[PDB]
RNA sequence: AACUUGAGUGCAGAAGAGGAAAGUGGAAUUCCAUGUGUAGCGGUGAAAUGCGCAGAGAUAUGGAGGAACACCAGUGGCGAAGGCGACUUUCUGGUCUGUAACUGACGCUGAUGUGCGAAAGCGUGGGGAUCAAACAGGAUUAGAUACCCUGGUAGUCCACGCCGUAAACGAUGAGUGCUAAGUGUUAGGGGGGCCCCUUAGUGCUGCAGCUAACGCAUUAAGCACUCCGCCUGGGGAGUA
């Protein structure tokens, strides 16, 4: 905000694969506080995606997570009747909230059975740079790459 | 700072004398400002009139 | 040609017209920011210019040029970028003279805004 | 009758976009003709009208025409005011400094009068580049006979006349003399590049004093004398 920089709160390393960025990932597909459900949600498709791959679940997961965070966000500034969307690289740690929740979001609006087969689904599918996880940044890049003339109103 | 129109005793400028003038026509043939040159009222305006006579009679570049 | 091929570069608050044309006045190519797609509030840009310029610059070396002489036209925001978006594709600019006109009077300027 | 200080004349100097006429230039705008040249140009907050593909914009050369004179250029200068900036020549007005040669009050103000008087406007005849009232569009708005954009006519220019109005303002009549200072700038003079003194302009602070206050203050809106113009609550009305 105005007076300086928040703190931001920090996770612990997840208790099976011991990464801070799977257990943020349950953070994101808990609802109304249910810690249970999303615990077994990821424990179900990190399992589930080593039989469709074959390699490591952690593995498939962190080839998926690159292709899903953005390197390059439009931010907007405006002169008058015309709104500026300048485009802003993504700082590091918004780049993981953001592929986060593109996964997230993406595995929702898709379906087959269960929450847990869609994210799986999902995961193996960003890792193949397919599916709306990558479409999403895609189209993330896009924008960034047309407005490369409003690069210089970066405030 | 020194005229010299004053200093030297210099009391009529002499448009035939593109030499003296070229000390004050910077780098276009443009009048210099007497804060800049320190010559006073009284000369810079002889001055201005035998630097626009010499223009006219090609002695001098109306701009370079 | 060889070389010694001037370039005139219009910058304006609107888009920039970089004309490279050789030492007699010939023109031999052209590229301003509009001719690029740039839509409004993009074509006067310094990243406007930059692709305006070097798209001209490229359209010249087929003639073979290595020497360009720049003679910019105007009170533009797209000027300095135009000229080194020339060095980066390297036409060895040697004068960088301004000739924007300057009336000794004798004309009546157009009503400004309000 | 007499006198010079007032006012003028003489002599020696000074500066000035003061005025009128005729010439001579350079930059720039527009248009025209070609060479090169290719798909845009231009404009906005975004647009679009608009100009282009029948070759526009750009670029180079040349030509035609009109208008105004960058730099110098400044609380700078001149003029009664309005106003006066390219250079040259010819006529021509005013002002300042010094001297004290001459006249010895020849002075001030000034109703009526008589002239000058920015822009815009009118008549006649020219000229017409640029910008343009009005007019056409294209937009914004709920509407937009407006601000924005694209063009565009009179006018803007010249010569004669007419008009005689402006926040034509220092919103401050003209003349004369007196009344603390400080510090500039313009044009001279006299003394010992510097200092001092001094004359006339033009500025900024600032005393006494004045004012309702703001403020003015040796360039008064202070202190005095002469003359002219003007005012007597606001509308109706600068209208009958």
């Amino acid at each position: 905000p105005r007076k300086g920089s928040v703190p931001k709160r920090d996770v612990l390393p997840d208790p099976i694969h011991n990464s801070k960025l799977v257990t943020k990932l349950i953070n994101k597909i808990m609802l109304d506080g249910k810690r249970g459900t999303a615990q077994r949600i990821l424990y179900s498709a990190f399992d589930l995606v080593e039989q469709r791959s074959g390699r490591d679940a952690l593995e498939v997961f962190e080839e998926a997570i690159n292709n899903i965070m953005p390197v390059l966000e439009v931010k907007a500034r405006r002169v008058g009747g015309s709104n500026y969307q300048v485009p802003v690289e993504v700082r590091p740690e918004r780049r993981t909230t953001l592929g986060l929740r593109w996964l997230v979001n993406y595995a929702r609006l898709r379906g087959e059975k269960t929450m847990e087969d869609r994210l799986a689904n999902e995961i193996l599918d960003a890792a193949n740079n397919t599916g709306g996880a990558v479409k999403k940044r895609e189209d993330t890049h896009k924008m960034a790459e047309a407005n490369k003339a409003f690069a210089h109103y970066r405030w | 700072k020194v005229c010299y129109f004053t200093a030297n005793g210099i009391t009529h400028i002499d448009y035939k004398d593109t030499e003296l003038l070229k000390r004050f026509i910077s780098e276009r043939g443009k009048i210099l400002p007497r804060r800049v040159t320190g010559t006073s009222a009284k000369y810079q305006r002889m001055l201005t009139t035998a630097i626009k006579r010499s223009r006219h009679m090609a002695l001098l570049p109306y701009v370079k | 040609n060889i070389e010694n091929g001037v370039a005139h570069i219009r910058s304006t608050f609107n888009n920039t017209i970089v004309t490279i044309t050789d030492e007699f006045g010939n023109a031999l190519s052209w590229s301003s920011a509009g001719a690029l797609g740039f839509k409004g509030s993009k074509k006067s840009t310094p990243f406007a210019a930059q692709m305006a310029s070097e798209t001209a610059s490229k359209s010249a070396m087929e003639h073979g040029l290595k020497t360009v002489e720049v003679t910019v036209k105007g009170p533009g925001p797209g000027r300095e970028s135009a000229i080194r978006a020339l060095q980066s594709a390297g036409l060895e600019v040697t004068a960088i003279r301004d000739v924007t006109p300057v009336p000794h009077n004798g004309c009546r300027p157009p009503k400004r805004r309000r």
